């Protein structure tokens, strides 16, 4: 899945 | 919980040790220890409270979204029963976040940094849930619900620039355009959010104007993605 | 165990999901529960059990090293505390494989291949213990009887171009530089296994040569390092 | 620590 940016650590 | 006969200032200090170590699921259960001596948290320890448990809910959303996929091409039992586990995995992590929530942290919470912070983690962890949702319409509700009362806190208390309150509404946009589902509101949102506070960078600090423009150009990521 | 129920293809099949998945406890869990089923591994099943448990030793000796460092730099109880709780995880991850190794991998094992392949896995957690240790002189001594006893049935049995033996003379070689603190031993082990190999790499097939100077660049990032 | 290479996931 293309995912969005959402805050703090891109841990997924 | 296991944690408590272990000092507050000890759990936090191990929290610290955790996430230096990258040990993401030590750091939160030092930080949930924490939460549960029933003393308000600090800005610091918000912080680490958030980074934990994004880091551990963050593994189990990569790990669903693989398996998911894998199932869904399939479509034995196996690849749905991994699936499945792997959801009530993330399902209980923000069950406990939730918890911690509303035991009892956002009811103490009055400042507004605190308050929207904490509502924000509330719709954050909802959206978690939607996100393997199929009782899904009332998770979405539960979700917008908590965002929108951070939002009309953010909007009276906070400036435009204010790292938590463009957090939380690049959090609110994804939400609209993925849970939602309602691109416009999601690009309406962020727009009015990065125009808002392009306007007030000029009252910053050099090290405040590098937070905000760091979430501002999350915002922009969004923005070129969905126009 | 938890895995009592489940059959062994499913904890096989559901092991590759978890490796897809980088949920890598998982994946040891089922492939600690395949073994546990009595019956010899294959040789892809052999590779699943070693790669989730060097996956999670992997983390565990990251977050070691960090801990002891700050631990050392430090010289409360609290960095010493939690570097012991994350020591004592990791030497329970490896009496965990040691002990499926010695009930009963090893005594079941005939071929070459799969015998070798346990009795490098037997040095490699010996290895990691000893890594922690400070009981430390038996040990090393351990790691070092189940290398040995590796290289000499790998000599008799297979190529010298075998990426298995390639990958034991690899981490003999290391055993002997930091564990061992016998550099001249190291170096001459990796420069034998690698002049060795270089010359049977005309007796493989292009997919055979490909895996066998994967691991002899390895040996050659050492013996850069150490000369 | 300078960690040297071992065979197989450098997971460390
Ligand atoms: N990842 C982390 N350890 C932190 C994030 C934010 C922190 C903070 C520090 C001082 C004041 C307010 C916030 S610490
Ligand atoms: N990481 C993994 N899943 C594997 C490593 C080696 C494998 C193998 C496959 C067929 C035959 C012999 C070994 S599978
Ligand atoms: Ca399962
Ligand atoms: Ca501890
Ligand atoms: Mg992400
Ligand atoms: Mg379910
Ligand atoms: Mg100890
Ligand atoms: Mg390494």
């Amino acid at each position: 899945k293309l995912m969005f940016k959402t805050e703090g650590p891109d841990s997924d | 919980g296991a944690m408590g006969s272990m000092e507050r200032a000890s759990l936090i200090q191990k929290a610290k040790l955790a996430e230096q170590a990258e040990r993401y699921e030590d750091m939160a259960a030092f930080m949930k220890g924490a939460v549960e001596k029933g003393e308000e948290l600090s800005c610091e320890e918000r912080n680490l409270l958030s980074v934990a448990y994004k880091n551990v809910v963050g593994g189990q959303r990569a790990a669903w979204r693989v398996l998911s996929s894998i199932e869904q091409k399939s479509n034995g039992p196996e690849v749905r029963e991994y699936r499945e586990k792997v959801e009530t995995e993330l399902q209980g992590v923000c069950d406990t976040v939730l918890g911690l929530l509303d035991s009892h942290l956002i009811k103490e919470a009055g400042d507004a940094e605190s308050r929207v912070f904490y509502l924000k983690m509330k719709g954050d962890y909802y959206r978690y849930l939607a996100e393997v949702a199929t009782d899904k319409k009332r998770i979405i509700d539960s979700a917008r619900s908590a965002y929108q009362e951070a939002m009309d806190i953010s909007k009276k208390e906070m400036p435009p620039t204010n790292p938590i309150r463009l957090g939380l509404a690049l959090n609110f946009s994804v939400f609209h355009y993925e849970i939602a589902n309602s691109p416009e509101e999601a690009i309406s949102l962020a727009k009015t959010t990065f125009d808002e506070a392009m306007a007030d960078l000029h009252t910053l600090s050099e090290d405040s104007y590098k937070d905000s423009t760091l979430i501002m150009q999350l915002l922009r990521d969004n923005l070129t993605l969905w126009t």
